[PDB]
């Protein structure tokens, strides 16, 4: 068949799924790629809103977790454990006594 | 109930920079699974979030919240 | 009256719909129509990356016509997905 | 300052699945370039993060909510 | 023996996390004067630990990308893939390169 909705299926898509002016929410927007070193109806999905939930792997279905994700998920566990420190840092003081200079300038 | 490969191979051309790139048939087969396992992993996570939670359906909190882990899955 | 892109993007979001659905019948477990648009909403942003990568992976190879090495490397970052997509182009090929 | 070739180097070979594989001289040269692009995406986000919520400093928090857009922007 | 093999791996893992971080807090403190914004030592900790991560990430798939082009030295065209989420990051990348070239 079509690559665009047939008569039937765009009925269907305009009476069950898409999003109205008078709907509490109207549209659903992506933040875009942005690089900073180089709305009323209006919901931007967050990545962020729930950080606190991320300290944890979540379940999956059929596509198991990627290693950028893993170490997302100890990222956030990392930022967890020194949330509360003030002033000196315990990684900090994990790491120093391994550095030689000559890696560095 | 899937995606129509004359609808992905639209979808596909829509986005490419230059107007040589073509895709195999296979290929275009391949990328016709890969969208639906995409849909059906996001809908099956924001299910588990759900009923973790007791809810009587997936709304937009549930799916934010399984959302950073998806996308870096993909 | 629907620009091109709207023709697109609707026919993304009734396939999304109609997946829910099936999900939704097959989880017991019902979805918004908000969740049902911010799936579709992610989708054809992902169809975005996908196809872009598609393209590069390609002339990385010094090839014009994207092929099925193009997609593993898409799916190289979840074993299990790299795995049913090897499996289901194997498939293809026989 | 930044990243020294010779770390770039031990840091790509300490990963590798292939002892074969190797890095060309200018390859090596263009990721720490990439690098300190990197960080200073971080740094400069987690700034604006703090700013967004009139912050006098960049603390753990801020960071937090910058993260997910970052790693999949590399 | 294992147990050998396993405090060498931890130690020279330190060795390059500590120069990361000694890196990472070089770059932060010009940020911090250019953008006139401190940043606290945990969140300089997290950005290091952050780039050291992100390097496994670069490595395997500069690795995958040499391979799909048949090359098991890695190249810059391999580098400029590292990029292409962003087509300013893109572009800032290239010109690093050709700049690297002459
Ligand atoms: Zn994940």
């Amino acid at each position: 068949k079509d690559w665009f909705l047939s008569e039937e299926e765009f009925k269907l898509w305009n009476r069950l799924y898409r999003l109205r002016d008078s709907d509490e929410i109207k549209e659903i927007t992506l933040p875009q790629v942005q690089f900073s070193s180089l709305t009323t109806g209006i919901h931007q999905l967050s990545l962020s809103e729930w950080r606190l939930w991320q300290d944890h792997p979540l379940p999956t279905h059929q596509v198991d977790h990627s290693d950028r994700c893993r170490h997302f998920i100890g990222l956030m566990q990392m930022i967890e454990g020194m949330r509360h420190e003030e002033g000196e840092c315990s990684y900090e003081l994990e790491v120093e006594s391994y550095l030689q200079m000559e890696d560095v300038t | 109930s899937g995606f129509r490969k004359e609808l992905v191979s639209r979808l596909l051309h829509l986005h490419f920079k230059d107007d040589k790139t073509k895709v195999s048939g296979d290929a275009l087969q391949l990328m016709v699974e890969l969208l639906k396992v995409f849909v059906v992993e996001a809908a099956v996570r924001g299910v588990r979030q759900a009923q973790a939670e007791d809810a009587l359906r997936v709304d937009v909190d549930q799916l934010e919240k399984v959302l950073p882990q998806l996308l870096l899955d993909f | 009256r629907f620009s091109y892109q709207q023709r697109l993007k609707a026919a993304v979001h009734y396939t999304v719909g109609c997946l829910c659905e099936e999900v939704a019948l097959d989880k017991e477990m019902q979805f918004s129509k908000q969740t049902i648009a911010a799936i579709s909403e992610l989708t054809f942003r992902q169809c975005e990356n996908f196809a872009k990568d598609l393209e590069m992976f390609a002339r990385h190879a010094k090839r014009t016509t994207i092929n099925t090495e193009d997609v593993k490397l898409l799916a190289r970052r979840s074993n299990s997905l790299l795995k049913y997509i090897t499996d289901k182009s194997e498939e293809i090929a026989q």
